[PDB]
C-alpha cells in the first residue's frame, strides 16, 4: 500500500517528488562509483607545491 | 505529446551532456598538470634571482 | 576605484542637468504626495505584518548558509574527499532540513 | 588610455538601453498586431532621444512632503551599479580581470534592489511605501535561490574567474549539462530583473506605477533607464554562463560577434515573454519560490556536487 | 601595531559607546551592534590576512555567520516589543 | 604613498561617527551600508577579497535589507535626521572631534576551502547552531 | 635575460636536461634555510642555465622563435593554444640534438 | 586549527613558524610558570615576529 | 510588417557590438598586439615582475 | 599613539 | 510542544558542555554564542507581555557581553598570535575578558539585570537561569586564573556581595529575593577564583544544590509573593517547615552544610595573608542571612492569617512530584562532616 500513495503525491506534489529522488539518490549512489577512488587519486597527482628533492 | 517522451529526451540530453564534460574535463586536467611541470621546472633559477637581488638590495640599503 | 569614480559622476551629472534645467515654477499643491486624486488621509505609519519577518528571517538564515556554501568549488579540490563529501552534503540537508521545518509548522 | 575604454563602455551601453526601449515598443508591439512606434522615425528610430528629451527638458519637481536627499540619492545609486555590474564581463576580455568576479555580479545585484527600498521609503506616498515594501519581498526572495543556483552551475566550470566560463564551454554549452538550473536561472533573472509575469514593483494597474511614481522627470528616467541595464545585462550574463562559443584568440570580434547575438536572442524573450502572461500576485510569487523552485534547487545541488566525484571529473 | 588598526580598534569602541549611550526605540540598538560586529570582523580578516595563517581564514566568516545569526534573533523580540506598544525602550 | 587603505579607515571610522549616533534606524542603515562598503575596501587591500566580498554581499547584501524591514514595523510619524537633534547632532561632532584628533596625531582559497575537509567540526556546530536559531524564530513568533 | 614567456616555451626541456645543479641548489637551499650559504651553487644554476640556451641557438631557433612567437601571444601562456609548433621544434631538437 | 604550523592545507608556511617552532620546542615539561622566564626571549623575537 | 523591426533591432546590436571590439583592440592596442595578459596568482605578476625589467 | 597602547605609526604598507 | 522544549534544553546543555571541552577560545565564544539563541526562547514559553521584556533584557546584555568578550580575544591574538586559553598576553585585553565574563556572572556592579531578568519568567525557567547558565563563564574563568589581575576580581567580587546584600533587604516577592542570593554567593565563588580555583568549584556545588532545593520547593507549593509564601503552614506545613531549614543553609550557620563553602573560602584566603578582605566578606555574608531570616517569618516559624477559600485545597494532593528533590534538600544540609571530600575536586 506504501507504493500507493506515491501515486497520490505524484499526482499531488510531483515537484516536490523529483527533488527527494535526486536528493536522495546523490547520496546513495556515489559510495557505488569505482571512479571516485581515481577521483581522490587525481588531486594526488597535482603539485601546487615544490617537489623538494 | 507524451510526458514519458518529455523525460527521456531530458535525461538523455543530460546523460550526454555529462559525459561529453567528462571527457573535456579530464583532458584539461591533464594539460594543467602538465603545466604545473612546466612552472615547477622554471622555479629554482627564479629562486636564485630573488635571491640575489634581495640580498642586494639590502646591502644597498645598508649602505 | 577609477571606473566607480566615473560611474557616479556620470550619474551626479545627469542630476545636475535634470534639476538645473527645465527652471520653471514649482507651487504648493503641485507638490503636494499623490494619493490617486484625493488627499491622503494620513502620512504613512505602520504597515505592521508578522507575515513580513516570519518569512524575511528565514531569508537572513539562509543567506548565511549559503555563505558557507560558497566556499565548495575551491574546497572541492582538497586532496581527501571522503572527509569532505559528507560535509558538503551535510550542510545542504540542515538547510533542507530548516526548510522542512518551516514547511510544516505552518 | 584606460579611461577611454571605459568611456568606450559606457556610452554604447546607454545607447543601447535606449534602442532597446525602442525594441520594446516594437516587438511588444507587433505581439499585439498593433505596429509599434513608426511616424516620427522614419522606422521609429530617432524616437528615444526625443523621449528622452521630452523627459529631461519636463520639470521634476521636488516633492513637498520627501526628504530630498534620499529622494535624489537613490536614482543614483541606480544607475550607478547598473553600469558597475558591467565592468567584469568577458566579452570575450573582461574590462578586468576579476578573479571572481561572478560573485561580484551578485554583490552588485544585491545592493541594486535597496535602492528601491530607499526609493519608496523617501517618496513618503502609501503606494510608494507599500509597493516598494512588497517589491523588496519578491526579490530577496528571489536572490537566496539565485545564488544557490549560481553555485551549483559554478561547481563544474571550475572557479569563481569568468574568462575561464568560456574555456570551460570549449564544446557542448554548459546547458546541455544542467538545463533545469538553467530555467531555474532564467526564470530568477525574470524576477530578480522586475520583468513580466514577475510584475510587482512598478505595480501597475495593482499600484499605479508602484515604487516609481513620485519620481517625476529625470530620476524616473534614470530608474527606468537602470532597469533596462539590469535587464539586458543579466541576459547577457545567462548567454555568457549557459551558452558557450567557438574563440580564436587571433579574431576576437568574431566572438564578440556571435555573442551579441546569443544575449539579444535572449532579451527579445523577455519582451515575447511580457505579451504572453498575466502577473502572479505576491502570495503566489513567493510560493511557488519557497515550496517548489527551491526545493528542486537543493536537490539538483547536492546532485551537482556530487557528479565531479563520482564521474572523477573533477575541474 | 600600525596606525590603521588602531583606528578599526577605534571604530570599535564607538561601535561600542554608540550601543550604551543607549535612546529612545531600541532598533538603533541591533544596529550598533551590528556595527560592533562589523569592525570585530574586519579587525579579525586584517590579521588572518596578515600572518599568513592559512587556517583562521576560516574563522572570520564563521564569526560572522553567529553573530549575524544572533542579531537575526534579536529583531524577532524587537517585533514583540514592537507588537505591543509601537516600539520604545522608554 | 596613496595612503588610500588609511583613508578609507578614515571614512569607515566616521561611517561609525554617523552611525552609532543614534538618527532613526534607517539613516544608520546607511551608515552601515557607507561604512560597508568601506570596509569590503579596506579588506580588498589586503586581497583577502573573497571575504571583502562576502561581507559587501553577505552582510550588507543581506542585514540591512531587513533592518530596511523593521523600521517599516517601527518608524514613528517624522523620523530625525542627524540634523534633527542637539544630542545627536552633537554626538556626531562629539565623534568628529575625536577622530581628526587621532589623524592629527591565493592563500584565501585552500585557506577557506579546508573549511569542509579539514574542519568539520566547525560545520557540524554551525549547521546545529543555524537550524536550532530557525527553531527559535519559530518558537517565538509562534 | 631572455623573456619569460620563451623561457617557458623551452623550459618544458630545460628542466629535462639542467638537472643535477638544479636539484643541488633547492636541496642546499631547503637544508639550511640562509639564502647566502647556498648563493654560489645559485651562480651555478645561471652558468648551467646559459650553456643551455647556448647549446639551443646554434641549432633550433627559427623553430624554436617560430614556436615561442606562437605562445607569447596568449597573456594567459597557455600551451593549449599553440602546441603543432611543438612539433617543429621538438622534432628538430630529438634529430638535430 | 590552534597554533601558526601545525600542518596546514598545501603545507603552506606561516608567516613566523620559525620563531613561533622553536618557542615551542622550548615549551614543555617546563610548564607555564617557569616557561614565563625561561622562554622569555624566543618569545620575544616571536614578538617582533608578529608585530 | 514584421521584418521592418529589424532597423529598430539591429542598432542594438552595434552598440552592444562596439565595447566587445573596442576593448579587445585597445589590448592589442597597447600590448603590442600581446593580447593583454592576465596575472590571477601571484606567480603570474611574478612573471610580470620578472619582466619589464628584463626590457 | 599614547592612547590606551600603542600605535607603531607610518604607512600601512609596511607591514 | 515538549520535543521541541526537550531539543532545545538539550543544546543549552551541549552549548554549555561545548565550553567545558573546547581548548581553542573560538570554540568557546561558539559555545555561549550557542548557548544565548538556545537560552531566549525557554524563557518564552507561556508568554507574557511581561515576559518578553525579560527576554529583551537578557538578550540584550547578553550581546553586548559577547562583543567584548570576542573583541578582547581578537586583541589578545593579535599580540600573541594564539588561540589556545593559555595565559593572556596584553593586560588591555584581559582586564576586558575579565568584564564580558563579569557581565556573564551577572556580578555587579554589571548586575542589574539579574534581579529583573528573574522575575519576568516562571520558576522553572528562573531556577535554570540561575544554575545551568553560571556553569560556562565558571567554567571558563577556572581556565584563565592564571593570569586574572586580582585587583581587578576581588573589587567586582566584594561590591558583588554588598549589593547582593542591600538589595536583598528590600523586597517582597520571592524570585527577585532568590536573584540577589545568586548574585551575593557569585561574589564568593569568584573571590577565591585567583587563589585556588578548587575552593571555588566546591562553592559552586554547594550553591547549585541550594538553589534547586529552593525552587524545587517553592515550585512545589507555587508560592512567589511573600504572602502568597505565607499561607503554606496550614496546607502542607512540611515544605514550610523544610523552607525554613534550606534557607537557614543559605545563611551558613555552621552546623548546616552551606558554610562548608564560606569556611574554606576563608581558610584559603587566609593562607595567602589578605587577612582583611575575608573579615569584611564574612561580615557582610551576615546582612545576606537576614533577609533570608525575615522571609522565614513570614512563612514557618510564624502562621500569617489563613484565607478561607484554602479549605476545599486541603482535600487535593499534590501531584507530579519531583524525583530529584529529596536529595537536593539533603546534600545541601546535612553534608558538613563530609568537607574532606572535598580534594575529590583536586
Amino acid at each position: 500500500r506504501i507504493a500507493s500513495f506515491l501515486k497520490n503525491a505524484w499526482a499531488k506534489e510531483p515537484v516536490l517528488v523529483a527533488s527527494f529522488a535526486i536528493g536522495g539518490l546523490a547520496i546513495i549512489l556515489p559510495s557505488l562509483s569505482p571512479y571516485t577512488n581515481y577521483a581522490i587519486r587525481i588531486n594526488r597527482a597535482t603539485p601546487y607545491n615544490y617537489p623538494v628533492p | 505529446l507524451s510526458g514519458y517522451s518529455m523525460f527521456a529526451v531530458g535525461i538523455g540530453t543530460l546523460l550526454f551532456g555529462y559525459w561529453s564534460m567528462m571527457k573535456w574535463n579530464r583532458e584539461r586536467r591533464r594539460l594543467q598538470i602538465e603545466d604545473f611541470e612546466a612552472r615547477i621546472a622554471l622555479m629554482p633559477l627564479f629562486q636564485a634571482e630573488k635571491d640575489r637581488r634581495v640580498l642586494q638590495m639590502l646591502r644597498e640599503n645598508l649602505e | 576605484m577609477l571606473t566607480l569614480l566615473t560611474n557616479v559622476t556620470l550619474a551626479s551629472l545627469l542630476v545636475l542637468i535634470a534639476f538645473w534645467l527645465p527652471q520653471l515654477n514649482a507651487y504648493s499643491e503641485k507638490t503636494s504626495p499623490y494619493e490617486c486624486g484625493f488627499d491622503p488621509m494620513g502620512s504613512a505609519r505602520l504597515p505592521f505584518s508578522m507575515k513580513f519577518f516570519l518569512v524575511a528571517i528565514t531569508f537572513l538564515l539562509f543567506d548565511l548558509e549559503i555563505a558557507l556554501l560558497l566556499p565548495l568549488p575551491w574546497a572541492s579540490q582538497t586532496n581527501n574527499l571522503k572527509t569532505m563529501l559528507t560535509m558538503a552534503l551535510f550542510l545542504l540537508i540542515l538547510l533542507a532540513a530548516s526548510l522542512a521545518y518551516e514547511w510544516t509548522q505552518k | 588610455m584606460f579611461m577611454i575604454n571605459i568611456l568606450s563602455l559606457i556610452i554604447p551601453i546607454l545607447l543601447a538601453v535606449a534602442f532597446l526601449t525602442l525594441v520594446e515598443r516594437k516587438v511588444l508591439g507587433y505581439m499585439q498586431l498593433r505596429k509599434g512606434p513608426n511616424v516620427v522615425g522614419p522606422y521609429g528610430l530617432l524616437q528615444p532621444i526625443a523621449d528622452a528629451l521630452k523627459l529631461f527638458t519636463k520639470e521634476p519637481l521636488r516633492p513637498a512632503t520627501s526628504s530630498i536627499s534620499m529622494f535624489i540619492i537613490a536614482p543614483i545609486l541606480a544607475l550607478s551599479l547598473a553600469l558597475t555590474m558591467w565592468v567584469p564581463l568577458p566579452m570575450p576580455y573582461p574590462l578586468i580581470n576579476m578573479n571572481l568576479g561572478v560573485l561580484f555580479m551578485l554583490a552588485m545585484s544585491s545592493l541594486a534592489v535597496y535602492s528601491i527600498l530607499w526609493s519608496g521609503w523617501a517618496s513618503n506616498s502609501k503606494y510608494a511605501l507599500i509597493g516598494a515594501l512588497r517589491a523588496v519581498a519578491q526579490t530577496i526572495s528571489y536572490e537566496v535561490t539565485l545564488a544557490i543556483i549560481l553555485l551549483s552551475v559554478l561547481l563544474m566550470n571550475g572557479s569563481y574567474t569568468l574568462s575561464t566560463l568560456i574555456t570551460t564551454q570549449e564544446h557542448i554549452w554548459m546547458i546541455f549539462t544542467s538545463w533545469p538550473l538553467a530555467m531555474m536561472w532564467f526564470i530568477s533573472t525574470l524576477a530578480e530583473t522586475n520583468r513580466a509575469p514577475f510584475d510587482l514593483t512598478e505595480g501597475e494597474s495593482e499600484l499605479v506605477s508602484g515604487f516609481n511614481v513620485e519620481y517625476a522627470a529625470g530620476p524616473f528616467a534614470m530608474f527606468f533607464m537602470a532597469e533596462y541595464a539590469n535587464i539586458i545585462m543579466m541576459n547577457a550574463f545567462t548567454a555568457i554562463l549557459f551558452l558557450g562559443a567557438s574563440h580564436d584568440p587571433h579574431t576576437p570580434e568574431l566572438y564578440t560577434i556571435n555573442f551579441v547575438l546569443k544575449t539579444l536572442a535572449l532579451t527579445i524573450t523577455f519582451l515575447w515573454i511580457r505579451a504572453s502572461y498575466p502577473r502572479f500576485r505576491y502570495d503566489q510569487l513567493m510560493h511557488l519560490l519557497w515550496k517548489s523552485f527551491l526545493p528542486l534547487t537543493l536537490a539538483l545541488c547536492m546532485w551537482h556536487i556530487s557528479l565531479p566525484i563520482m564521474t572523477a571529473s573533477i575541474p | 601595531m600600525p596606525l590603521v588598526y588602531m583606528n578599526i580598534i577605534m571604530a570599535f569602541a564607538i561601535a561600542l559607546a554608540g550601543l550604551l549611550m543607549y535612546r529612545s526605540h531600541l532598533m538603533s540598538s541591533l544596529l550598533c551592534l551590528e556595527g560592533m560586529m562589523l569592525s570585530l570582523f574586519i579587525m579579525s580578516t586584517l590579521i588572518i590576512l596578515n600572518t599568513h595563517f592559512t587556517l583562521a581564514n576560516m574563522m572570520p566568516i564563521i564569526l560572522l555567520v553567529f553573530a549575524a545569526c544572533e542579531a537575526a534573533l534579536g529583531l524577532s523580540l524587537l517585533v514583540m516589543v514592537s507588537n505591543t506598544y509601537g516600539t520604545d525602550y522608554v | 604613498t596613496m595612503y588610500i587603505a588609511f583613508i578609507l579607515s578614515t571614512i569607515f571610522v566616521i561611517g561609525f561617527v554617523g552611525f552609532s549616533s543614534k538618527p532613526s534606524p534607517i539613516y544608520g542603515g546607511l551608515g552601515l551600508i557607507v561604512s560597508g562598503g568601506v570596509g569590503c575596501g579596506i579588506v580588498l587591500n589586503f586581497g583577502g577579497s573573497f571575504l571583502g566580498l562576502m561581507v559587501f554581499l553577505i552582510y550588507l547584501g543581506g542585514m540591512l535589507v531587513v533592518f530596511g524591514y523593521t523600521t517599516a514595523m517601527a518608524t514613528e510619524m517624522y523620523p530625525e535626521v542627524w540634523v534633527s537633534n542637539k544630542t545627536v547632532f552633537g554626538a556626531f561632532v562629539s565623534g568628529l572631534m575625536m577622530e581628526f584628533c587621532m589623524v592629527y596625531y591565493s592563500e584565501e582559497a585552500m585557506g577557506i576551502a579546508a573549511l569542509y575537509s579539514y574542519g568539520t567540526w566547525l560545520v557540524i556546530v554551525t549547521g546545529w547552531s543555524l537550524l536550532i536559531g530557525v527553531v527559535v524564530i519559530m518558537e517565538i513568533t509562534r | 635575460k631572455v623573456s619569460s614567456s620563451v623561457l617557458k616555451a623551452a623550459a618544458h626541456h630545460y628542466g629535462a636536461q639542467c638537472d643535477k645543479p638544479n636539484k643541488e641548489f633547492m636541496l642546499c637551499r631547503w637544508e639550511e634555510k640562509d639564502p647566502r650559504r647556498c648563493l654560489e651553487e645559485g651562480k651555478l644554476v645561471n652558468q648551467c642555465a646559459l650553456d643551455f640556451f647556448r647549446q639551443i641557438k646554434r641549432h633550433c631557433a627559427e623553430p624554436f622563435t617560430e614556436y615561442w612567437t606562437c605562445i607569447d601571444y596568449s597573456g594567459l601562456q597557455l600551451f593549449r593554444h599553440c602546441r603543432k609548433q611543438q612539433a617543429k621544434f621538438d622534432e628538430c631538437v630529438l634529430d638535430k640534438l | 586549527m590552534t597554533i601558526q604550523s601545525a600542518e596546514q592545507p598545501h603545507k603552506i608556511p606561516g608567516r613566523c613558524h620559525a620563531f613561533e617552532k622553536e618557542w615551542i620546542e622550548c615549551a614543555h615539561g617546563i610548564g607555564g610558570i617557569r616557561a614565563e622566564k625561561e622562554c622569555k626571549i624566543e618569545f620575544d623575537d616571536f614578538v617582533e615576529c608578529l608585530l | 510588417m514584421w521584418f521592418e523591426i529589424l532597423p529598430g533591432i539591429a542598432v542594438m546590436a552595434a552598440c552592444l557590438f562596439i565595447p566587445g571590439m573596442a576593448t579587445a583592440h585597445i589590448h592589442k592596442f597597447t600590448n603590442g598586439g600581446k593580447e593583454k595578459r592576465v596575472a590571477h596568482f601571484s606567480y603570474q605578476w611574478n612573471l610580470m615582475e620578472r619582466d619589464r625589467r628584463i626590457s | 599613539v599614547e592612547i590606551i597602547f600603542k600605535f607603531n605609526g607610518l604607512g600601512d604598507w609596511v607591514i | 510542544n515538549p520535543i521541541i522544549y526537550t531539543t532545545l534544553i538539550m543544546t543549552v546543555m551541549s552549548g554549555t558542555m561545548l565550553v567545558m571541552i573546547s581548548s581553542h577560545w573560538l570554540l568557546i565564544w561558539i559555545g555561549f554564542e550557542m548557548n544565548l539563541l538556545a537560552m531566549i526562547p525557554v524563557l518564552m514559553k507561556n508568554f507574557n507581555p511581561r515576559a518578553t521584556e525579560a527576554a529583551t533584557k537578557y538578550f540584550l546584555t547578553q550581546a553586548t557581553a559577547s562583543m567584548m568578550l570576542m573583541m578582547a580575544i581578537i586583541i589578545n591574538l593579535l599580540y600573541s598570535g594564539q588561540w589556545t586559553i593559555t595565559k593572556m598576553f596584553n593586560p588591555v585585553a584581559m582586564t576586558m575578558m575579565t568584564m564580558a565574563l563579569a557581565m556573564k556572572l551577572g556580578l555587579s556592579p554589571f548586575h542589574f539585570w539579574v534581579p529583573e531578568v528573574t522575575q519576568g519568567i516562571s520558576l522553572q525557567a528562573g531556577l535554570l537561569l540561575l544554575t545551568w547558565q553560571k556553569l560556562a563563564p565558571l567554567s571558563v574563568l577556572c581556565q584563565i586564573s592564571q593570569s586574572i589581575n586580582p585587583n581587578l576580581m576581588l573589587t567586582m567580587a566584594m561590591l558583588s556581595i554588598l549589593i547582593g546584600g542591600w538589595g536583598g533587604l528590600n523586597q517582597t516577592q520571592l524570585r527577585k529575593i532568590m536573584a540577589y542570593s545568586s548574585i551575593a554567593h557569585m561574589g564568593w565563588m569568584t573571590a577565591v577564583l585567583p587563589y585556588n580555583t578548587t575552593m571555588t568549584i566546591l562553592n559552586l556545588l554547594i550553591y547549585i544544590t541550594m538553589t534547586l532545593a529552593m525552587f524545587m520547593l517553592l515550585i512545589h507549593s507555587s508560592a512567589t509573593t511573600t504572602l502568597s509564601l505565607s499561607h503554606t503552614w496550614n496546607k502542607m506545613p512540611v515544605i514550610t517547615s523544610l523552607m525554613m531549614v534550606t534557607l537557614l543553609s543559605m545563611g551558613g550557620l555552621p552546623p548546616l552544610s552551606g558554610f562548608m563553602p564560606k569556611w574554606m573560602i576563608i581558610q584559603e584566603m587566609t593562607k595567602n595573608e589578605s587577612i582583611i578582605m575575608p573579615t569584611l566578606m564574612a561580615m557582610t555574608a551576615l546582612l545576606n542571612l537576614y533577609f533570608y531570616m525575615r522571609l522565614a517569618y513570614s512563612s514557618s516559624l510564624t502562621m500569617f492569617p489563613s484565607t478561607n477559600n484554602m479549605k476545599m485545597k486541603w482535600q487535593f494532593e499534590h501531584t507530579k512530584q519531583m524525583k530529584l528533590l529529596p536529595t537536593m534538600i539533603v546534600l545541601s544540609t546535612l553534608v558538613l562532616p563530609m568537607t574532606p571530600a572535598l580534594s575529590s575536586l583536586n
